[PDB]
């Protein structure tokens, strides 16, 4: 069921950020050169 | 650490925090234990739930980005189109990388600023009934049963009928 | 307004696993929340996670026969119970926990359609 | 008792992140909006499935080869697939005018009635 | 771990009359609370949310309150397209329990 | 509500506020009133008039923002066009949108600092001269005639004149 | 000004301040200086540090950003590229400007706060043994030498063995 | 540094209303302060709005015989007296509130030119 | 609701002398002073903002300065091109008064 | 990872100034130290600037006859010692003030190669 | 203005041993340290900073430690590619200055 896919394979995801490839056929998010958005969502990890 | 309640004055985070995130731990005579702060913890999830979806919808959909190609005739167009690509991209990346940094800062803060306002709603409902401490804990002059969980929790922490028990502890002899 | 389509319909032998999808319309992270309706019975929450905390929590007569996951990519939550039961035999409804006043969590906002799971033979 | 304490919720998560004040801080949860994986393989889009050029140029099967007959004579498609510089394309050498503006055109279609004028 | 007793049970009423709803909690839930309609062979939906906020596109008949262990749900009058059984949810500490059902039908 | 005193320990507006936005209500013996306090609130208005007027201005005009037409055989530069166009119309949309709500929140908090500045200015100028209570309010021990908002409103609330009467009045038998 | 410490309740700097940020000045009996506050100008200065280096770093770098030249005939493809070239700067030019806006007021209130939490974390290891006045300065009760400094700017200000002293001064007749 | 182009000179009978304009160059949110200078006599503010607040504000002796609005979308300011008298016969001078200093209010920073408003026969 | 009376009236001096034109006011404003000069036929233009604050463009030969009710507008020396009527506005409460106006003419 | 790339190596007589780069990979605002090491002695910290103070801090036994200058538009660091001597015979090392944690100040991070500096006849 | 008193001298050992190198500081330096191996004919290199953290890509077996006027480096056993002399600086205050050198030979 995929809703964009790239050259090596499909994002099956619904997130605005990829990393996987520039060419991107569908309602697909744009490409990021880098490697980890990853965003906080918690606290600090301070056991 | 804006704020300087997270990794400030209240120097490391509990591990049995499962329910919730700003809890408590009441060591009372009655018992113990890790009851979340319900209001608390459910508004800054409904907050930072509202952030990340923000940044997701907000992200507009449309049914192509894909670069055509070109001949060996079309180097303009072909390095044109490289160039369009390759700005939105960069302009993407910066924006993207400065937003994530950004607002990671911002949910830092944030949840330094929860438990702050916390803290200060705890401090003055008690004022001076209990003592303050290091490590943003606290130290209840008068006997304090589950009810005081109850009152505090609740925000319904009357003073007056808990007020002269802390008057007399307050030097005890 | 998130259009959520639930899966189709299915039946299976008693003492085995289901698969019932809440697939969205657009990329979300509310919470998810699942409800069983048993013809005659009212309704009742299984299970559920929080994408935020990211823990799965459950019904304390129900956790280990019904697992939930839901992957942040596709934000498409799964319906896993294992060991189905005849009296299991209900309509499913899946919450996306999203109102007008934005993502709140402890409420249910919009609701699925359901999925008809019987179990019977 | 006594010994009211505000807190905050830690757990054994090893998730690290990356802030505008701090590189590589540890925290509880987090959320990957960057995305680096995929099925592998090629499927449907829209609700319809791409065509499909094995070892076939786009000029392959719209100019019909005779080693590209074979195709899949569909009716819809997505979006159309070529193989990396396929090598039956155009079995007679030449150059195909406009060919990558009938590219960009023959990228979708919704409905594709092979008639003979 | 919380129980939501309905109360009353089951009741029957007109077009354009006056009944209330009332959810019994043993713990004290805070505000927490929603109500759903669940017409029947439909799915279910909420009305009012955290006991006093009115859902979007809700007539304005509906009027919840109260908080702590007594609540309410004040109709102001009832048209012959919202009968059905209602439920109320407490979500101030998990598990999340529903309510038993009280059904409205024609007098 | 970052630093939590508007929707916090200050729980709902005045509506009888008009002139300005952080203002008072001195219930004393000579009258009421709903005086604002010009200091703070015309540094404020002057802040957001900077923002707002900052939004405006940096974003630079140029006199065209059109996509022009192409006929049935520049098909590539059409849709490159519209990938431009629509490009920039997706990044403004998204920038223009995380924007609006980023600083809409800096501006909520921006106004919650105000009114918590302004409220540990009054609190560390009256010391324990005044015992504070819930919504933000105060309360003078001593006697208190129209100069106290004199010298409140300019900051120039000198303690020691009327120390002694609040302690006086601390236990009043 | 969001914590209102910087321009806030400390009204003025100090020149002399050339070590660190974050300073102090201990007009003790056995002398004076301007002896910085290690530990927090080290972690401000590393946090604009992160900043600025963020800022620089994540810009991505390809070699070329200029505009193409066309003859005569190819009006289309030079207001095209006008068009490109003017959007990605009007974005670009946006974008800084209100970052470079946007986190001057984040890197003023992040100095605010370091002044502020400073403030707090003196007034909390101190709690009532010296009073405080404007300008965020201090009044020590007891009798103070440069242990104290030793003390304080190591955080482990043991409160107990001042305690007393600080009692007596509190009325000292 | 916004130039600031008012409207022309005009002159109508006792009793009736004026529009005077104060056309700006670029959009700005900061106040807008109107002033009358009759011969012979000072300056004396009338009205003016705050694009924050939104409310129009007047002199404790004009407010009612005089309107001020401005629309945020053109950032230009109105000018309107109704019944007209002789006396009020003066040049009209439009304030856009904005020094060196940023957009600062309670100041006036650039003014206008003048619009030369006499009531007569 | 506050008046700003002029003190002195009107006087007369020559290039390179020494004045002062005092802004007297009821009610304390503060600092949220002004002083603008009135070329006679031209636009009004301020120098001293908030009684202290140098406006951009100008000569330092201005300096203003008071707060309260007393404040002051000191010229270091007097140059043929700035011989005008001086009014001073409050701004601390509305309604925003203007002044009565000082004139400087040739000795 | 800035990949620094310091100078060449050379000899000049006693008596002159000496111009050793420090220039680095990626523009980078952490702090720049340079270290001596003549052979057979241990390493002593000479000199540096932080890019954020912009002051420019030095050993109480070196100030004056040494000078550090690093522009912020190339981010090179450039080394400047005055009245060379002969007993000033070593290999200059110079550090970028970066670890993985980010810029961190206080620390040395990554370092530079070496620039032989031997002063002799 | 800090003598960073580098303890023991010099030392030698073998592979698999255990060795500690104790840096001694006149002034409290808090936690600011540092520790650089210096291959001989090689570029130095940092091990722990702030003396408890842990540098990317180096072996877990140095584990740093002590604060304030005593300070320590734990090597968890020796392999033949880290044998060298030791440095400690201190960052505290201005100036930073390094340690002698404690170098380890083969036994
Ligand atoms: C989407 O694709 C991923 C591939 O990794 C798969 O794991 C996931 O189950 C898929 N989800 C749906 C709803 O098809
Ligand atoms: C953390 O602990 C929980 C329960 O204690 C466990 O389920 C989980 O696997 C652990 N994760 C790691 C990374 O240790």
């Amino acid at each position: 069921d995929a809703k964009c896919q790239t050259p090596q394979g499909a994002i099956n995801s619904s997130l605005p950020f990829q990393n996987v490839h520039p060419v991107t056929i569908g309602e697909c998010p744009k490409y990021v050169r880098s490697a980890k958005l990853r965003m906080v969502t918690g606290l600090r990890n301070i056991p | 650490g804006l704020f300087g309640a997270i990794a400030g004055f209240i120097e490391g985070g509990w591990t049995g925090m499962v329910d919730g995130w700003y809890g408590y731990h009441h060591q009372n005579e009655q018992g113990s234990g890790y009851a979340a702060d319900q209001k608390s913890t459910q508004n800054a999830i409904n907050g930072i739930t509202n952030k990340v979806n923000s940044v997701i919808e907000k992200m507009n959909t449309q049914f192509t980005a894909v670069g055509k190609e070109f001949n060996k005739l079309e180097r303009r167009m072909e390095n044109l189109n490289k160039k369009v690509d390759d700005g939105f991209i960069d302009i993407w990346t910066y924006n993207a990388e400065l937003l994530v940094l950004l607002e990671n800062e911002r949910t830092l803060d944030f949840h330094d600023s929860n438990v702050k306002n916390l803290y200060e709603k705890v401090k003055s409902q008690l004022k001076n009934n209990a003592k303050e401490i290091g490590n943003g804990c606290f130290e209840f002059y008068h006997k304090c049963n589950d009810e005081c969980m109850e009152s505090v929790k609740n925000g319904t922490y009357d003073y007056p009928k808990y007020s002269e028990e802390s008057k007399l502890n307050r030097e005890k002899i | 307004e998130v259009q959520l389509v639930q899966s189709g319909a299915e039946v299976k032998k008693p003492g085995s696993s289901v698969r019932v999808s809440c697939k969205a319309s657009g990329g979300t992270f509310s919470a998810i929340s699942w409800v069983r309706q048993a013809p005659g019975q009212g309704l009742e929450w299984m299970g559920g996670i929080i994408p935020v905390f990211g823990t799965a929590n459950y019904a304390q007569k129900f956790q280990g026969r019904v697992t939930i996951t839901a992957d942040d990519s596709t934000s498409t939550a799964y319906m896993e119970v294992s060991s189905l039961r005849s009296d299991d035999t209900a309509v499913y409804y899946c919450a996306r926990e999203e109102t007008w006043k934005g993502a709140t969590i402890g409420v249910m906002g919009i609701w699925g359609q359901g999925t008809m799971v019987t179990v019977s033979s | 008792g006594d010994t009211i304490c505000i807190g905050y919720h830690a757990n054994n998560s090893t998730d690290t992140v990356d802030t505008v004040l701090e590189k590589n801080v540890t925290v509880t949860h987090s959320v990957n909006l960057l995305e680096d994986s995929h099925n592998g393989k090629l499927c449907r889009l829209k609700g319809i499935a791409p065509l499909q050029l094995g070892n076939c140029s786009v000029a392959g099967w719209i100019l019909g080869n005779p080693e590209c007959e074979l195709l899949i004579s569909r009716e819809s498609w997505s979006y159309i697939v070529e193989k990396p510089n396929p090598e039956n394309g155009t079995c007679y050498p030449g150059h195909f005018a406009d060919y990558e503006e009938l590219r960009e055109q023959l990228s979708s279609v919704s409905s594709f009635e092979r008639f003979e004028i | 771990d919380i129980q939501m007793t309905q109360s009353p049970s089951s009741l029957s009423a007109s077009v354009g009359d006056r009944v209330t709803i009332t959810c019994r909690a043993s713990q004290s839930i805070s505000s927490y609370l929603n109500w759903y309609q669940h017409k029947p062979g439909k799915a279910p939906k909420l009305l009012i949310f955290t006991a006093s906020n009115l859902q979007s596109g809700v007539p304005s008949r509906f009027s919840g309150g109260g908080s702590g262990t007594d609540f309410t749900l004040t109709i102001s009058s009832l048209q012959p397209e919202d009968f059905a059984t209602y439920y109320c949810q407490q979500s101030y500490t998990s598990p999340r329990t529903f309510g038993q059902g009280t059904k409205v039908e024609i007098k």
